[PDB]
């Protein structure tokens, strides 16, 4: 249900 | 010699911060490889080799800690274009991230995290050792050997040269990142990197990490979203201190009462990912 998404670096 | 004839070129892994990754064949003996491509003007970071040839840092780093065995992706080669470097580092087949593993796992049993979280340990303490801050500790940055239980750290592109003094540089993960960096942008090498890791267990127990906004990071509270034992629990309030001073030391992370009885990478294959 809740949102998981990958991070850029930077 | 050159790139073009020595490496048969597969299609695209994937592209961002650290570049645009293709997959790889090397022709002497079939073994598979990925091909890192990194623009000369988008590099911000360069450092020399012993004989003093200017070279990404990312070059610098990987030389470093790719002698041996070990928990990191192997740089086996690398060549400079007129406008880029081109690294030629180890794939193994078959392959998941960490990242990936989680999403479609969703959170990870204890004894799975266990075995995952120590081969971490192991190749962060490798790089240590070796000289080198990875300062970009993520499930995005662990490739999971699937057959052998294996885990590999890759992606040097935001690291440094370990030091005893202040970082007051960062380009790695913001989210990973300490209440020090957020609050003052100062660090101290290891005790930023226990940090990142207490995100990074949080993450594969509970299925995300646990922090996206500044005010979680420096707030010092962690909500447990999933069943968690009290041992584990404890760990990763302890990584997560928000005092640098208050984190545990690597031998302190790996004689706590949940890392006890570690799975072997070949026992973690054949009862997990097999
Ligand atoms: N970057 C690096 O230094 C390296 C990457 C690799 C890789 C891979 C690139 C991305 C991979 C992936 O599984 N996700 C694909 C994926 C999906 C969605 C977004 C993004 N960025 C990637 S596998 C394999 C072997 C050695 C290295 S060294």
């Amino acid at each position: 249900a809740r949102k998981r998404r990958r991070h850029p670096s930077g | 010699e050159p790139l073009e004839s020595q490496y048969q070129v597969g299609p695209l892994l994937g592209s961002g911060g650290f570049g645009s990754v293709y997959s790889g064949i090397r022709v002497s003996d079939n073994l598979p490889v990925a091909i890192k491509h990194v623009e000369k003007d988008r590099i911000s970071d360069w450092g020399e080799l012993p004989n003093g040839t200017r070279v990404p840092m990312e070059v610098v780093l990987l030389k470093k800690v790719s002698s041996g065995f070990s928990g990191v992706i192997r740089l086996l080669d690398w060549f400079e274009r007129p406008d880029s470097f081109v690294l030629i580092l180890e794939r193994p087949e078959p392959v998941q991230d960490l990242f990936d593993f989680i999403t479609e796992r969703g959170a990870l049993q204890e004894e799975l995290a266990r075995s995952f979280f120590w081969q971490v340990l192991e190749a962060v303490r490798h790089c240590h050792n070796c000289g080198v801050l990875h300062r970009d500790i993520k499930d995005e940055n662990i490739l999971i050997d699937l057959n052998r239980g294996e885990l590999k750290l890759i992606d040097f592109g935001s690291g440094a040269l370990l030091k005893d003094t202040v970082y007051t540089d960062f380009d790695g993960t913001r989210v990973y990142s300490p209440p020090e960096w957020i609050r003052y942008h100062r660090y101290h090498g290891r005790s930023a990197a226990v940090w990142s890791l207490g995100i990074l267990l949080y993450d594969m127990v509970c299925g995300d990490i646990p922090f996206e906004h500044d005010e979680e990071i420096i707030g010092g509270q962690v909500f447990f979203r999933q069943r968690v034992s009290s041992e584990c629990q404890h760990l990763i309030r302890w990584c997560l201190a928000l005092r640098p001073s208050d984190r545990p030391t690597f031998e302190e992370i790996q004689n706590h009462p949940w890392m006890q009885d570690v799975l072997l990478p070949q026992e973690t294959a054949e009862i997990h990912l097999h």
